[PDB]
RNA sequence: UUAGCUAGUUGGUAAGGUAACGGCUUACCAAGGCAACGAUGCAUAGCCGACCUGAGAGGGUGAUCGGCCACACUGGAACUG
RNA sequence: CGUAAAGCGCGCGUAGGCGGUUUUUUAAGUCUGAUGUGAAAGCCCACGGCUCAACCGUGGAGGGUCAUUGGAAACUGGAAAA
RNA sequence: CGACUUUCUGGUCUGUAACUGACGCUGAUGUGCGAAAGCGUGGGGAUCAAACAGGAUUAGAUACCCUGGUAGUCCACGCCGUAAACGAUGAGUGCUAAGUGUUAGGGGGUUUCCCGCCCCUUAGUGCUGCAGCUAACGCAUUAAGCACUCCGCCUGGGGAGUA
């Protein structure tokens, strides 16, 4: 396969991004609600995926994102 | 269990003595995975001929082949032992003044404190046995206080 | 294995132990030394003869008796065949021989030739059966 | 006895802890009887260095030529390789 | 930790040629700085396992170049030892 | 580590065996160079080439299959591998099916076939066994 | 080649399903020439002429050459097949074939006079005359390489 | 499920002592000397040539017979030659 | 050792196991003979006797992983050279 | 071995060929590391939690269904070193149809970053499947196919991992 989504959306990014620069490209990379969207339904490669979510997750232990959202 | 095992002693000892008129002295069961065995040593006379040992047998488990209380079917160990016994009393040893007996006493010889005698005649405590041991020929008084086990020894 | 550990060993076979310990005179009669004698035959007396009973369908009833031989070590010991004269503390010749009637035994006495006669009624005992030939 | 080889063994001297007396490991390798791959073995030689010249690591041959005390057998005949760290 | 710097400066010198990349005299120099370092961080890192386990390989292989070097030569491997001060 | 040449020279000949080729190249050795010559006068290899190259040079070996790209040999297997140094002397030397199996052997002098082994018997090193 | 049949044995295999328990004879028959070609074949069925029937029809399609010299193979080989292997080598005459009952018949059935041989591994007779009839299918000829090596005979020859 | 053995022992020194040899044993000084490649300890054992089965490979065995070794109620000796 | 019996739990590594490409020497091996030397018998072969067999005998064969030397340098092992 | 981070290090590979010149090899002994429990000690105890008891149940009731609580779990080190630590697939080597992905690489052309494509391998981890082989099961370039140095086991069952 195998089961990642979608790329070339870092047409004006990449290869190594952000980690926070811009919240607007974390609301699309996982899901709103605390949970992740999975690698599964993100798409970039286990290395960026990685580091994106850890960045993510980061942004949520730096209260620039919520560990978990309410509704 | 050990109750009802004794049921059948009482119940299966009038057989034995209507049929070959011999007594149970007891009647014990191992067991190991399967129908356990109950040893019923039979007495009547001492000398118990082989065939007195196959017609008793056949007396017994025909007794017991409509009477089986116990759900399962078993083993019947029918047993007509010889002379042979373990002396614990003073009466034991002298039935057996006749037969060779071995007894385990307090002063061993070379460690272990077993020795087998013939015995000749019959003195209380003290031993008047033809004991041979290492082809050695002797009437050595073994003293019963020494002995620890006593049993009645094959005549051979 | 490989050739230098092969090498560093044996290979070492699985070999077996007699089932039948027929540990016949040897030196049991001097020094009463352990001695693994391998005769066919030793000379002795079963102390105490008995009979355990099969189960069902076949009630072949089926005789044992405890043995001592030259070496005079115990063993409970059934006996086969049909016939005899014999009593307790009789002597017995008992050959090596495992059968279907019960475990913990795996010798069996021999007819014709000691106390356990026996039958010349047949003709199988015509070589065997300790008994001559059906004459 | 010269015409007699006697023994003569090329080995390292591996010690000296004697009143002039070394000992030579002289290394050999036996056959395996089913097989017929082995390792290097040995027999170290109690031998009488004259003076204990001898050194560790000394290659060199010697000389069966008496007993001479305890497994003490081959006298040195030339010492070969005396040698120290290289 | 070390990187090609202190690589490069320990390795200026014992050169067979200065374009080498075997002749682990100045390789070797190399592993023995950074064990040393990797051992710091042993005694700072008082438990763990990759320490040891790293420790364990590259003073092993380190050890076997120089047994190289005393196999492959003579004196460079006791000069080492002497000037290094390492597997003597 | 490739312990051995001999082993994985027939392994990788018995691969394309299999695969049915004949085409096929391998780092060589003089041993190999000399042994693949052996093969071409044997035949069932149509051509061997060697050149140099890092770090020795690659034998080049072109395969004589059958009519149908069949093996016109049966069989192939080393003798002498790791651990394993076996020799045969001038009686010792085997006859792999007899005339028709056939085998090199390295000898005092240098590597000869079977035939060359029973002829001038002298003895050597069995190499491999080839069917 | 002109047909000669030999079965192995009849095994009754009962197939009980629901109910019955349907028990099929089954028989193993190899055909063969014992002159240089054999077949073996296989059936199951619920008796003696009906088994033969169908195991001889099968076992005659399918056969082999034999290639032989002395009426005996110019080479020795082993078979193997599902660890049922066997092994085979030439004899001197008079000698006679030796091996395992079903895989001597087997070679009789190819018709060897003297042979050095001997089953292996599994005593199923089905997979060890298998690992033969594999083996006797893997018989070759000093010409056949003779040809195939530009070599010829006398010089790289049995 | 046998790992330490180890002190005349190790080596030499001088004596003696034997056919010789040396702790071989004395006195000296010195600390050795062996120890996993299995010393040591235990069981056990006569040895081999030879033999039995095995296609062979092998395995096993070790009757007389060839020789070699050990022993001659037990231990400790020594005369003899 | 994919599952019927078998991969420590997984390591580091001492010895050791085997050893890359090419160039020489070595002959250690290795191979390759010669030597002495394998009690005898049995041992296999042939053969003689015993009717024959059994059998001994006769010679041969066989019988070392023994030592030595003739070559040899493919190979492994060294030695040297990369 | 997954909350985040750092510590000061250990390892990963693409390409690399840089060049001493085999420096390599698995690895007896040895030997470190190491689920859980348990436990020594010294703390914590947040759960959880044996035992436990209240207690259904039933003379009996811990049996379980309760209620709470419970050694310890949890922190410091040892003892612990054991397990399903199992793939019961030792390691490395290199060979060998395919289709066909991955996880990081790289390159070429392809095109705006070909990222977009393709293809070549790098090094692994797939699924189907040549051949091969397995009693079968299936693997099958990551072989269970082919071979090689180096480790351990296995020897019916079980007796008994027990003495």
């Amino acid at each position: 396969g195998r089961r990642r989504k979608k790329v070339c959306y870092f047409t004006a990014n990449g290869i190594t991004h952000i980690d926070y620069k811009d919240t607007e490209l974390l609301k699309r990379f996982i899901s709103e609600r605390g949970k992740i969207l999975p690698r599964r339904v993100t798409g970039t490669s286990a290395k960026y995926q990685r580091m994106l979510t850890t960045a993510i997750k980061r942004s949520r232990h730096m209260a620039l994102l919520p560990y978990v959202k309410e509704e | 269990m050990a109750s009802k095992i004794t049921e059948q002693v009482e119940v299966i000892v009038k057989p034995i003595m209507e049929d070959l008129n011999f007594e149970l002295v007891d009647v014990e069961y191992v067991k190991e995975g399967r129908d356990h065995f109950l040893r019923i040593s039979i007495d009547k006379e001492g000398g118990v001929d082989l065939n007195d040992c196959t017609l008793a047998s056949e007396k017994i488990s025909e007794a017991m082949d409509a009477n089986d209380p116990i759900p399962e079917m078993y083993y019947l160990d029918v047993a007509s032992p010889g002379a042979e016994r373990p002396i614990k009393k003073e009466q034991d040893f002298q039935n057996a003044i006749t037969k060779p007996v071995f007894v385990s006493l307090y002063v061993p010889i070379e460690g272990e404190k077993e020795w087998l005698g013939i015995l000749q005649e019959v003195n209380n405590e003290t031993i008047v046995v033809q004991v041979k041991i290492k082809a050695r020929t002797k009437d050595i008084e073994i003293p019963r206080d020494k002995i620890a086990k006593a049993r009645h020894a094959v005549m051979i | 294995p490989t050739i230098n550990q092969l090498v560093r060993k044996p290979r070492q076979s699985k070999i077996k132990k007699s089932d039948s310990p027929a540990l016949n005179k040897g030196f049991n009669s001097k020094k009463k030394k352990f001695t693994d004698l391998n005769s066919p035959q030793k000379r002795g007396v079963c102390t105490r003869v008995g009979t355990m009973t099969p189960r069902k369908p076949n009630s072949a009833l089926r005789k044992y008796a405890r043995v001592r031989l030259s070496n005079n070590i115990e063993i409970n010991a059934y006996i086969p065949g049909i016939g005899h004269n014999l009593q307790e503390h009789s002597v017995v010749l008992v050959r090596g021989g495992r059968v279907r009637d019960l475990p913990g035994v795996r010798y069996h006495i021999v007819r014709g030739a000691l106390d356990t006669s026996g039958v010349d009624g047949r003709r199988q005992g015509r070589s065997l059966y300790g008994t001559k030939k059906p004459k | 006895s010269e015409r007699n080889d006697r023994k003569v063994y090329v080995g390292k001297v591996v010690s000296d802890k004697m009143d002039k007396t070394i000992t030579v490991l002289v290394e050999t390798y036996k056959t395996h009887k089913l097989y017929g791959k082995r390792v290097k073995y040995s027999k170290k030689y109690k031998t009488h260095d004259e003076n204990n010249s001898a050194k560790l690591g000394d290659i060199v041959k010697i000389q069966e030529t008496r007993p001479l005390s305890a497994t003490k057998r081959f006298r040195l005949v030339e010492i070969v390789e005396e040698s120290v760290i290289i | 930790a070390i990187s090609q710097e202190r690589k490069n400066e320990i390795i200026k010198e014992y050169r067979v040629h200065e374009t080498d990349t075997g002749s682990p005299e100045v390789q070797i120099a190399v592993l023995t700085a950074e064990i040393n370092a990797v051992n710091e961080h042993l005694r700072t890192h008082k438990k763990d396992h990759h320490s040891r386990r790293g420790l364990l390989k590259m003073v092993g292989r380190r050890r076997h170049l120089l047994n190289y070097l005393r196999s492959k030569d003579i004196q460079r491997y006791r000069e080492l030892i002497k000037s290094l001060g390492i597997r003597r | 580590t490739m312990t051995d040449p001999i082993a994985d020279m027939l392994t990788r000949v018995r691969n394309a065996n299999m695969v049915r080729h004949e085409k096929l190249e391998l780092p060589a050795s003089n041993i190999k160079k000399e042994i693949a010559e052996i093969l071409k006068s044997e035949g069932f290899i149509k051509n061997v080439e060697y050149v140099e190259d890092d770090k020795q040079g690659v034998l080049r070996l072109f395969l004589k299959y059958g009519q149908n790209d069949e093996r016109v040999i049966t069989g192939l297997k080393r003798i002498s591998k790791p651990g394993l140094r076996v020799y045969a002397k001038a009686s010792e030397m085997p006859k792999v099916l007899n005339g028709l199996g056939i085998a090199l052997v390295s000898t005092s002098e240098g590597v000869i076939t079977d035939k060359e082994a029973r002829k001038r018997n002298v003895g050597g090193e069995i190499i491999a066994y080839v069917w | 080649k002109e047909f000669e049949e030999r079965v192995v044995t009849i095994n009754r295999v009962a197939k009980v399903v629901k109910g019955g328990r349907r028990f099929r004879f089954t028989a193993l028959v190899v055909v063969g020439d014992k002159n240089g070609r054999v077949g073996f074949g296989t059936g199951k069925a619920q008796e003696v002429p009906e088994a033969i029937k169908k195991a001889v029809e099968a076992a005659k399609k399918d056969l082999v050459v034999v290639p032989r010299v002395e009426g005996t193979t110019p080479h020795t080989i082993t078979g193997r097949y599902g660890s049922g292997s066997v092994f085979m080598k030439p004899a001197a005459p008079g000698t006679g074939v030796i091996a395992g009952g079903p895989v001597r018949a087997v070679l009789e059935l190819a018709g060897i006079t003297d042979i050095l041989s001997k089953s292996l591994g599994s005593n199923t007779p089905i997979n060890m005359v298998r690992a033969t009839i594999d083996g006797l299918q893997n018989l070759k000829n000093a010409e056949d390489v003779a040809k195939l090596r530009g070599k010829t005979v006398e010089e790289l020859y049995n």
